[PDB]
């Protein structure tokens, strides 16, 4: 039957996911709880600890310090920006691994990513979150929810909606194999604005959706309507990307000291 | 000008 093909698709996606995303949910949960037995992320809970562990790495990542003169809120907000930039590239790599994606019209590929990357970023952000904080720098750091919320307006609440989403989403207990297919389904959304050829996209998504359904039935036998609940989360993620686009407008009304990374400028352009 | 297009076109 075609069920075997659906399991092969699910496995292929999982393997690609492992290859594309350095910090898996499995590894994240281990850190957030206990088993790291090697990690021990630096905890940032206030201004003092922030200074102390401004990632601490002398600074090996690209773009040295000197990001200074800019207040804490702006620096943290820009840090999230560069994280997204990295994430967009990991996600693009992943999307190109989905059977049929690279054969789609190139402009539609751009459109699918443009409208899909943030939805995926917030989905995976949940993997690194618990009710008290979020892992940063591949688990080398942990910033508390309370700290992020203490940031001056309008920065003190850009993370709050994500944490709220995460708590409910994580309650569903999806694992990396589930997430790989879930993410693929989000990317292949035929209702993105401006798509040229909707049919080929829907064909691919219908198959991914069947694969997701079977994956949930086998991997979460006793989870009633997990599939139905998951589809709903799809629409919720939509709301977060729009809710965030707003706060991003209120921000450019006061700080002409922000400046958005070119890749994010392109993605946000005429998004919503 | 499209960075996404460029990233999509590079050899995996
Ligand atoms: C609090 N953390 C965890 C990461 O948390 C994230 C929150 C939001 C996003 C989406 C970005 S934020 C924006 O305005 N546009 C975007 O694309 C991406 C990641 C930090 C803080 C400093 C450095 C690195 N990590």
């Amino acid at each position: 039957p075609e069920s075997a093909d659906l399991r092969a698709l699910a496995k292929h996606l999982y393997d690609s996911y492992i290859k594309s995303f350095p910090l898996t949910k499995a590894k994240a949960r281990a850190i957030l709880t206990g088993k790291t037995t090697d990690k021990s992320p630096f905890v940032i809970y206030d201004m003092n600890s922030l200074m102390m562990g401004e990632d601490k790495i002398k600074f090996k990542h690209i773009t040295p310090l000197q990001e200074q003169s800019k207040e804490v809120a702006i620096r943290i907000f820009q840090g999230c920006q560069f994280r997204s930039v990295e994430a967009v590239q990991e996600i693009t790599e992943y999307a190109k691994s989905i059977p049929g994606f690279v054969n789609l019209d190139l402009n539609d590929q751009v459109t699918l990513l443009k409208y899909g990357v943030h939805e995926i970023i917030y989905t995976m952000l949940a993997s690194l979150m618990n009710k008290d904080g979020v892992l940063i720098s591949e688990g080398q750091g942990f910033m508390t929810r309370e700290f992020l919320k203490s940031l001056r307006k309008p920065f003190g609440d850009f993370m709050e909606p994500k944490f709220e989403f995460a708590v409910k989403f994580n309650a569903l207990e999806l694992d990396d194999s589930d997430l790989a297919i879930f993410i693929a389904v989000i990317i292949l959304s035929g209702d993105r604005p401006g798509l040229l050829n909707v049919k080929p996209i829907e064909d691919i998504q219908d198959n991914l959706l069947q694969a997701l359904e079977l994956q949930l039935k086998l991997n979460h036998p006793e989870s009633s309507q997990l599939f139905a609940k998951l589809l709903q989360k799809m629409t919720d993620l939509r709301q977060i990307v729009t809710e965030h686009v707003q706060l991003l407008q209120v921000i450019k009304k006061t700080e002409t000291d922000m400046s958005l990374h070119p890749l994010l400028q392109e993605i946000y352009k005429d998004l919503y | 000008p499209s960075i996404l297009k460029k990233i999509l076109l590079e050899e995996p």
